[PDB]
């Protein structure tokens, strides 16, 4: 069958400022079938308690979901999203960048 | 400015786990309001804006039976897509289905839709003409065969043309302080050395509704298309969008570059350089 | 709101 990969963007709700309170988001979006793990991760390991959109899908029917948590950025802590899906091989981390 | 409405469907089979996943949302624009999920522990529509929580409780009950309906309509499709098909009985399978209206800024019809898929290809679509069928394979041409015995795409009409349009008119009447507000975009440029040769200069888009908008870069003058990297529209999780645009440029050409930035809630579009 | 009708494929 065909299948599309997620295209995957980690990112926050507002510009990071340390110590403030934000949202950490993962959005992937693109894919198909509709199956799709994801995980945020703060230094390295899953936080707990992650919530996401419910199921919708584009014009071209593939699907769209976004992950999120609070959180306080620090200049020290590192987040990031690890992401699997049926199109790829090992599971794909990426890392948040506060300028991206 | 104009509007849309939309109602979206999928229906994922999972053979040897119960019977296949229903999910299915309601959007004006680009505003959710409401959603149902089969997994749900008491499934029922829920609303998501706060300005649908103000119909009454027969309205729920309406939503939710129909919700109930098409979960079970769509079991029954993809029971039968599995015929259509060849295919065995042992692999998960997609049926989506959208459908809704689009309206100008005087509420009148632009046009409808009713559109399906099947593992994600194109299955068969209502034409533009709310009256005859696109059928993608021979097998969704039985399934025209069927709706055109029925004279399904008459009842489609008279659903598309009516009632889809006469609701978004009161959604937008009844969410007018955020339906119909723009958001502007807030717009800064970054810059980022990659090397003692060139810099990323990155143009930025936030806090945007809808999440319609064009960010383009030029460079003296003339679009940087193929050199341009564009992120895909995302969501904040505050009701607005965030779009970034990126190129590589030489060392010292910085001021050469602008940004471009067309967004509905601009009067007019806005152009950028990078501000040392 | 939603459509009352519809058929299966
Ligand atoms: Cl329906």
């Amino acid at each position: 069958m065909i299948q599309r990969t997620p295209k995957i963007q980690v990112y926050s709700r507002h510009p990071a400022e340390n110590g403030k309170s934000n949202f950490l988001n993962c959005y992937v979006s693109g894919f198909h079938p509709s199956d799709i793990e994801v995980d945020l991760l703060k230094n390295g390991e899953r936080i707990e308690k992650v919530e996401h959109s419910d199921l919708s899908f584009s014009k071209d029917w593939s699907f769209y979901l976004l992950y999120y948590t609070e959180f306080t950025p620090t200049e020290k802590d590192e987040y990031a999203c690890r992401v699997n899906h049926v199109t790829l091989s090992q599971p794909k981390i990426v890392k948040w960048d506060r300028d991206m | 400015g104009s509007h849309s409405m939309r109602y979206f469907h999928t229906s994922v089979s999972r053979p040897g786990r119960g019977e296949p996943r229903f999910i299915t949302v309601g959007y004006v624009d680009d505003t959710l309001f409401v959603r149902f999920d089969s997994d749900a522990a008491s499934p029922r529509e829920e609303p998501r804006a706060p300005w649908i929580e103000q119909e009454g409780p027969e309205y729920w009950d309406r939503e939710t039976q129909i919700c109930k309906a098409k979960a079970q309509t769509d079991r029954e499709s993809l029971r039968t897509l599995l015929r259509y098909y060849n295919q065995s009985e042992a692999g998960s399978h997609t049926l989506q289905n959208m459908y809704g209206c689009d309206v100008g800024p005087d509420g009148r019809l632009l046009r409808g839709y009713h559109q399906d898929a099947y593992d994600g290809k194109d299955y068969i679509a209502l034409n533009e003409d709310l009256s005859s069928w696109t059928a993608a394979d021979t097998a969704a041409q039985i399934t025209q065969r069927k709706w055109e015995a029925a004279r399904e795409a008459e009842q489609l009409r008279a659903y598309l043309e009516g009632e889809c349009v006469e609701w978004l008119r009161r959604y937008l009447e009844n969410g007018k302080e955020t339906l119909q507000r723009a958001d502007p975009p807030k717009t800064h440029v970054t810059h980022h050395p990659i090397s003692d040769h060139e810099a990323t200069l990155r143009c930025w888009a936030l806090g945007f509704y809808p999440g319609e908008i064009t960010l383009t870069w030029q460079r003296d003058g003339e679009d940087q298309t193929q050199d341009t990297e564009l992120v895909e529209t995302r969501p904040a999780g505050d009701r607005t969008f965030q779009k970034w645009a990126a190129v590589v440029v030489p060392s010292g050409e910085e001021q050469r570059y602008t940004c471009h930035v067309q967004h509905e809630g601009l009067p007019k579009p806005l152009t950028l350089r990078w501000e040392p | 709101r939603r459509k009352w009708r519809r058929w299966h494929l």
